[PDB]
DNA sequence: GAGAATCCCGGTGCCGAGGCCGCTCAATTGGTCGTAGACAGCTCTAGCACCGCTTAAACGCACGTACGCGCTGTCCCCCGCGTTTTAACCGCCAAGGGGATTACTCCCTAGTCTCCAGGCACGTGTCAGATATATACATCCTG
DNA sequence: CAGGATGTATATATCTGACACGTGCCTGGAGACTAGGGAGTAATCCCCTTGGCGGTTAAAACGCGGGGGACAGCGCGTACGTGCGTTTAAGCGGTGCTAGAGCTGTCTACGACCAATTGAGCGGCCTCGGCACCGGGATTCTC
């Protein structure tokens, strides 16, 4: 089920391959790479990720966490991501290219109300471009 | 001083449309006088707890949570009155 | 800070039911889930009771809720009637119903 | 002319006292009555208007359930018609007396 | 097939929202998980007492 | 300025996420919280004789859910369990 | 020489009314008991003083509900207590 | 297993339970009603004696854990401790 | 040797423990504090309503030509008392029976 | 090995002050205790309420004099609070 | 009056209740302090009291009709009895799963301190419910 | 069956006022920290439960017969619902008063607590007597 689910996605996401994200088992572990999309401080960086599905897949969300560094509010030094739909919002009709596409969004537009790094937040309210400018410089040192 | 005509209060139509909204069909003519006995017991019952927790509270003047306490201990809780 | 509830998805106030579990006596010391299982039952019973109300009040074309509408749905739901079977509602009038035989024939 | 057969006007007060959520009884009586029964347990005793329309408010609720007991009583004896028989009945099941 | 699972649809359950999914898929998500229409978050708890009691 | 509490805000919440455009009269909203208060106190009381049943001295999860195994009845009670087992899942995660 | 119906009947009544034992073999009685418990948990055990209340309480509440459908009965004007009357003793007691 | 242990409660038991409450004159349907309203009485008791047994973690149901289900009821009994 | 052995109770004249009273409402998680009445007040409670029973229940053990009280005789003491009756409405009493009454309309 | 404690004594001792000539079954004792202990659960009951809706921390005699004014009914009540107020004034002076 | 059921007087044992023996564990005494409670005082809010005007509700009366009540035939179901059948009950003994204690350790909870933020008391506009009325609409009832 | 009589829900409109909404503020919730004790865990002992046996027999089951009682029916009276005309207090509203409720601040009697002392009750061990029993006489209820 699970495993036959995690196929599914698989042979989907072949025939239907994104733009720029991209994932596989590396079955219940996939690594994932994005390229930091366009129009955003991130543009052009490689960003790695590593994903961990559940035993309860679909019906649980999945444990993913961020191996390249960036900076940014909802995401944490260990990688960790404050999404909700991570953690509350999560639904099992949902798939992997998605949760790619909110990563993407949520880059674009930081949440600095619920953030994991408050310096970050600070940073990204008090002077945006700021934010831009060191956010472009963590792209390029650790995505690049 | 009350006098005891205040249980003819209770008037024979009020008694009637309790019944009715009780879904009763026809009334005989004695129960108006049943009715108010145990209206009056009930009454009884649950004033003198009422009255007891205020003089415990040492106050002269009944509050509504001391009908509701009153009405709680007797397996009769009441909603909408804090 | 995080809330307590807004680490378990809930709604009603973790810390509250702690200090009222702490302030009624009921026992010399409190577990740490005891007030997270309760804030989460007392949440699904009233989600329970508004959800049927609403129904009823959508049923009746209204749109705000009164206590006919609570008492309509305590009564008819066998559960919550059981529950609360010793209990009256203000404004609550009682359930349509009327006995099969006193109906003409 | 025109007269309602017996019966009919007391379905229809049944339909509509079922439907409503009105108070049955007068206020002013009622409160006399409540005045007077408390007089004698403490002498110029003072009432909330919140406390005295709980103590109604119990009061015919405890009423309406009575009545339904009863009607159950005198169908079960194959009448219609309620008499004090029935209110007993029911009062003594209860054991409130 | 199973708006969820993808297989055949056996002993497919209908939501009151018009939303079905194969029993299987429906028991492990719904019945025990989470209580919300996998398609548009609508709640079926009531229902889902009303039709277990039936 | 005694400031009484109620649980107005967190029911006009739970509302809101049940019916999103549906409001609900100032005295309903006095009966719920009669009726929260009358829940709880129930449940806390259970759990506290519980405690005292087995000489305990601390209410945790276990008591509670047993208290409201006893009190609530059949398919009401499971989906009660269900939902306070999930919630401590949760809290503890 | 036959006893004319209901006598014997009286004479029991009296008999019954004064004796304070169980009228329920303990036997049958606790394999309903343990047949009944076995929906809830599996293997398990009792203790003879649990069996003993259980049957003084089920006695007691039986002995209760038959006075109350004799008198429902009654008020029927009518001697043979019925289905019908231990309906109406139960539901206006609550309990259903 | 078991079942069909109701039958139990013979005929004359009931018989006899009913002369102890006062009835002059049974019916022949009485017998099956009384087998389900103690089927349903023994029902709801036991469930809270066994929910308090299987709290307190052990595997035997005793006269206390049967006293306390009966007290929550309303049916306070004397002589069990 | 600091005093010689007054209890409270033989100070109150009372029988029962006042101070396995006061242990057991300390003990009992009623109330943050006890006052010092309290535990008196209710022992002398508790031995009056003793005695009441006590004394009905010999009353009819008397009646009945016994000399040692049952529980058939508490429970004959109990349901004629109508105060009594009132209090204990709710209470099964194992090994008591049933007052024994029978309807006039069964007797010929 | 757990000493549990019950009201016998006091119990033989009310007994025989009452009837001095009377006898009392093991049984029989067993469900006095059980109908003590349960009276003294709603006396307790009942004060704790008091104490509690009155914002208080203290059960005092008079939460007693008023819980025992709610539970017992009439005759038995008014001689019960008699009988607990002359144990009090006693003490007192004592 | 005869037959069947019931209580009691009489002798007996025997078992369940009453008295005895540590000793120890719970009740008592005395001091002490932190404090919950009592008292005084002030403010003011809600309850009590009254007036007056409207009128809808209560009250009284006639009637006639539907329902309660009583009588009667019947008859079928329930009670009493007897014979047969069976499972309860008592005694006994073997096996052991499970309840109650001990130790200990450790991990959970209480406690304090600091910070702040989400909930409470407070204005608002705006929007759902009532009133009025003219409809359909349904239902009774008398033809 | 059907159309008038008569309630009854409704679509529409506007008032209106009850509730969802933005605002300042404050205390109760969250957090880091440490200490201490409640209980989770293992191992142990024994003991109460389960299961089994065989033997007795009182209790349950079946069946038959009879009678009484529940029931359907019927006739008759009456009393209760329905309507109409006549009072009349309930309700509103309005006013005015004040007594008791709520509060703050002071003061203090008092309960928790600790340390030491001691004896009342628990367990056990007797001794005996209240009562069940077996038999029979006296008594009573029913046919
Ligand atoms: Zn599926
Ligand atoms: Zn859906």
């Amino acid at each position: 089920m699970a495993l036959k689910r995690i196929n599914k996605e698989l042979s989907d996401l072949a025939r239907d391959p994104p733009a720029q994200s991209s994932a596989g088992p590396v079955m219940f572990h996939w690594q994932a790479t994005i390229m930091g999309p366009n129009d955003s401080p991130y543009q052009g960086g490689v960003f790695f990720l590593t994903i961990h599905f559940p035993t309860d897949y679909p019906f649980k969300p999945p444990k993913v966490a961020f191996t390249t560094r960036i900076y940014h509010p909802n995401i944490n030094s260990n990688g960790s991501i404050c999404l909700d739909i991570l953690r509350s919002q999560w639904s099992p009709a949902l798939t992997i290219s998605k949760v790619l596409l909110s990563i993407s969004s949520l880059l674009s537009d930081p949440n600095p109300d619920d953030p994991l790094v408050p310096e970050i937040a600070r940073i990204y309210k008090t002077d945006r471009d700021k934010y831009n400018r060191i956010s472009r410089e963590w792209t390029q040192k650790y995505a690049m | 001083k009350v006098l005891r005509d205040n249980i003819q209060g209770i008037t024979k139509p009020a008694i009637r449309r309790l019944a009715r909204r009780g879904g009763v069909k026809r009334i005989s003519g004695l129960i108006y006088e049943e009715t108010r006995g145990v209206l009056k017991v009930f009454l009884e019952n649950v004033i003198r707890d009422a009255v007891t927790y205020t003089e415990h509270a040492k106050r002269k003047t009944v509050t509504a949570m001391d009908v509701v306490y009153a009405l709680k201990r007797q397996g009769r809780t009441l909603y909408g009155f804090g | 800070a995080c809330t307590r509830s807004s680490r378990a998805g809930l709604q009603f106030p973790v810390g509250r039911v702690h200090r009222l579990l702490r302030k009624g006596n009921y026992s010399e010391r409190v577990g740490a889930g005891a007030p997270v299982y309760l804030a989460a039952v007392l949440e699904y019973l009233t989600a329970e009771i508004l959800e049927l109300a609403g129904n009823a009040a959508r049923d009746n074309k209204k749109t705000r809720i009164i206590p006919r509408h609570l008492q309509l749905a305590i009564r008819n739901d066998e559960e919550l009637n059981k529950l609360l079977g010793r209990v009256t509602i203000a404004q609550g009038g009682v359930l349509p119903n009327i006995q099969a035989v006193l109906l003409p024939k | 002319p025109h007269r309602y057969r017996p019966g009919t006007v007391a379905l229809r007060e049944i339909r509509r006292y079922q439907k409503s959520t009105e108070l049955l009884i007068r206020k002013l009586p009622f409160q006399r009555l409540v005045r007077e029964i408390a007089q004698d347990f403490k002498t110029d005793l003072r009432f909330q208007s919140s406390a005295v329309m709980a103590l109604q408010e119990a009061s015919e609720a405890y009423l309406v359930g009575l009545f339904e007991d009863t009607n159950l009583s005198a169908i079960h004896a194959k009448r219609v018609t309620i008499m004090p028989k029935d209110i007993q009945l029911a009062r003594r099941i209860r054991g409130e007396r | 097939q199973c708006g969820i699972c993808m297989e055949i649809l056996v002993e497919p359950v209908t939501l009151p929202c018009n939303h079905t999914l194969c029993k299987p898929c429906f028991q492990s998500t719904v019945e025990k998980a989470s209580l919300c229409c996998p398609f548009c978050r609508r709640r079926v708890s009531s229902w889902t007492r009303y039709h277990t009691r039936r | 300025r005694s400031r009484k509490e109620s649980y107005s805000v967190y029911v006009y919440k739970v509302l809101k996420q049940v019916h999103p455009d549906t409001g609900i009269s100032s005295k309903a909203m006095g009966i719920m919280n009669s009726f929260v208060n009358d829940i709880f106190e129930r449940i806390a009381g259970e759990a506290s004789r519980l405690a005292h049943y087995n000489k305990r001295s601390t209410i945790t999860s276990r008591e509670i859910q047993t208290a409201v195994r006893l009190l609530l009845p059949g398919e009401l009670a499971k989906h009660a369990v269900s939902e306070g087992t999930k919630a401590v899942t949760k809290y503890t995660s």
